[PDB]
């Protein structure tokens, strides 16, 4: 069946799939934290995690079955296990936003038993259920080779170099721009690279340029006979003068100078001269203009130019709005990439391991980032059911009152009529 | 000028100097100064 | 993508399902890289062949993998990747770009030079030249801009040729750069954008345009995402699909097609406009579709007529 | 001129000076 591979370059285990040496794991590591340290990448890697942390996540029925009273006990159980965790659902979002940065995120997972006080990994509720606790964590410092399957065709496992190897199941790994289906996907500093190289140097030699201006400096030209020791002390003594008159000039009010002055009757020129040093040129490039430009191509690869311009009146962030920014859909796609690896990976241990062997799973959901217009959607279903189309639900009723914040309402207490007037 | 990395070295060892705020070559290495 | 079937023979297999019924299936690879496929093989008239090695050996038969084409005009396997019309604007960009760092590398413009009298450099010159030269160095090594800043040179007009004999100074072009490399990367940049008709990514989202295919608005590149998602539904559609329907037998007449969403919601509020402003006069008329299409648009599922909303709750 | 700190601490030794406002290094000292 398998008639082919994935070989991509099958080195010695480390995955030599990257042309350039600076960018692989060995490497890799070290320049990603260089391409951390501008403010321009910084930013733009951090508006992206700022998102992720942002959205909530709860676990629901399938598609179809939401009325399936076994289905919704069995969420009750995932949603209060999730917070049973010894560090909380948001604090292991934290540690997988390890992914912009390096493109993929190992997180060992550790399954407490039997629920119930006792000890190990403590944990709330006794209804001697499996459960989790402890890592995730890991670092991606710490990974140095990716055990391989015979023909390298699905091979997701890897050791931690005293050493800690551990089995393919045993993990989860998120996976950025997995094209080649190569264990680190590819990281988005990636194609980021070559504007940050371009725009530091040329940084770097503005900074040492404005250092290295002495244009204006106080040059004094004195004979060589002042200059030594073994001139006469009053010669001496106008040396140490100057030095401190250089070393002491500024230009307050009693600013100025008397200075001898001399002209040799040979050479027709003056011996003795205070002057300030002049350049008789201009800097080539204009450094300004072309860092600039980088920035922007920096901004433009995350597509983070929201930095920069700034919020319009006509760009949103919410992604159930009919104009979400290209920024704020980014993030969806890595929103939804957590929820694909979320297939095989904790949910589906936690299923079969504490066996039920049901063909229907329990999925997990996001929300959105920000709250759609709701003048858009106020417009809309006012201006719509007087019409028909519209058929007004509870689903309706409770998704426009949770717009606003609010909670689906109890019938069992309304509001009052008596004032209402 | 500066050229032979090297004799860069041997000048960045002698304590009296001034301490730059930058020079070429500071950004691309983690262990800065 | 080379296909991968399965059988889920309840589970206990090579490739473990979920569903018990010893259906067949798919799964593993699809995957595959482009850079191991050697030699495409031919069909005699060259007709309709579509096999390829991955390099006994591990030839692949025509009908084994999908074949996702870009701009396939000529039959040919490997299509047109998009690059190819904008190879030209991306070599010129990056020659400029790489001169222009050179040259703001090489502006030495501004750096101090010292004259000295030739009998200073050397080995055998006095020890308090050597010395000479090595404050020298030290300075042109040091020196900054700081507050105290400042020279004391040595200085002595020789009474021939009338000139210094000692020189400290900066130095100094008489020229200008004949070309304006910045705004020559920014055309090729703007050209290169134009290219992939990804003008959004610089210019902004425009209020003339809109990322939603089923919209009036749809943008250029939106469009030409479209082309895409078609092709790649057609090649779906007559490959894995039709496999699948043939081989595990069945053998109905009628496929199964697989169907995309769009990108982005469309103009709420005109789609509102449009429908108040034709069903209260008649035209349109209300069914089941529009009643779920339009609540799928606020992003609901068709309503459920066993729990309506209440009335006490209300007015 | 600033291109020995021996030399910048011996001459800030000398009482019978200006003390200007702002110096080279005042930027990265803790202690001003």
């Amino acid at each position: 069946g398998e008639v082919g591979s994935l070989g991509l370059k099958v080195r010695s285990g480390r995955i030599y799939e990257e042309p350039r040496q600076a960018l692989r794991f060995p490497e890799s590591i070290k320049t990603f934290q260089l391409m951390m340290r501008d403010p321009s990448v910084a930013a733009s890697v951090n508006i992206i995690k700022m998102f992720v942390r942002k959205v909530n996540w709860r676990f629901v029925p399938p598609k179809g079955k939401e009325k399936d009273a076994k289905m919704i006990e069995r969420a009750n159980f995932f949603n209060s296990l999730m917070n049973d965790m010894e560090h909380d659902w948001a604090d292991f979002i934290n540690s997988v936003m390890s992914f912009c940065t390096y493109g993929f995120c190992v997180n060992e997972k550790v399954y407490k038993k039997r629920q119930g006080k006792k000890g190990k990994y403590p944990s709330k509720y006794n209804d001697g259920l499996i459960g989790w606790a402890k890592l995730p964590i890991r670092n991606q410092t710490t990974l140095d080779k990716w055990y391989f399957d015979s023909d390298y065709r699905k091979v997701i496992g890897v050791r931690q170099n005293l050493t800690r190897k551990l089995p393919r199941s045993k993990f989860l790994l998120f996976k950025y721009d997995d094209e080649y289906g190569n264990p680190e996907g590819r990281s988005p500093l990636l194609n980021a690279y070559v504007p940050w190289k371009y725009k530091v140097q040329i940084e770097e030699f503005e900074a040492v340029g404005v250092s290295r201006d002495l244009v204006g400096m106080p040059k004094i030209g004195l004979p060589p006979d002042y200059l030594g020791e073994d001139a006469e002390p009053e010669k001496k003594a106008f040396v140490k003068y100057c030095q401190e008159v250089v070393n002491d000039l500024i230009a307050n009010d009693r600013a100025g100078l008397i200075w001898p002055r001399f002209i040799d009757p040979e050479t027709k020129e003056d011996i003795f001269e205070f002057s300030l040093v002049s350049r008789q040129g201009a800097k080539a490039y204009d450094t300004g203009s072309i860092i600039d430009r980088y920035s922007k191509q920096i901004m433009m690869a995350f597509m983070s130019d929201v930095l920069a311009m700034g919020q319009s009146k006509y760009g949103s962030f919410s992604l159930a709005d009919s104009k979400t920014s290209l920024l704020a859909m980014s993030v969806d796609i890595l929103l939804k990439q957590i929820k694909n690896v979320i297939n095989r990976d904790l949910v589906a241990q936690t299923y079969a391991l504490n066996m039920w062997d049901d063909e229907e799973h329990v999925e997990i959901v996001y929300d959105d980032i920000e709250t759609p217009d709701i003048e858009s959607i106020g417009s809309y279903v006012q201006k719509t059911v007087a019409v028909g189309a519209m058929e007004v639900d509870k689903a309706l009723s409770d998704k426009l009152r949770e717009h606003i914040g609010l909670e689906p309402a109890d019938e069992s207490k309304p509001v009052s009529e008596n004032l209402s007037p | 000028g500066g050229i032979n990395q090297c004799d860069i070295d041997m000048r960045r060892q002698n304590p009296c100097s001034v301490k730059k705020y930058t020079e070429y070559g500071d950004a691309v290495r983690y262990y800065g100064r």
